[PDB]
């Protein structure tokens, strides 16, 4: 789920459940 | 970056809420 290698849309699912109605920012170029 | 943090490397929880808002 959490620990392991997230890349692309596997990424954004995981900051999705885990911040939940917190939301979250996704910047791949930083 | 997260990126670097997460796909690269292996994720954690700790990192990922570094970018809850």
């Amino acid at each position: 789920f959490v620990n392991q290698h997230l890349c692309g849309s596997h990424l954004v699912e995981a900051l999705y459940l885990v911040c939940g109605e917190r939301g979250f920012f996704y910047t791949p170029k930083a | 970056g997260i990126v670097e943090q997460c796909c690269t490397s292996i994720c954690s929880l700790y990192q990922l809420e570094n970018y809850c808002n």
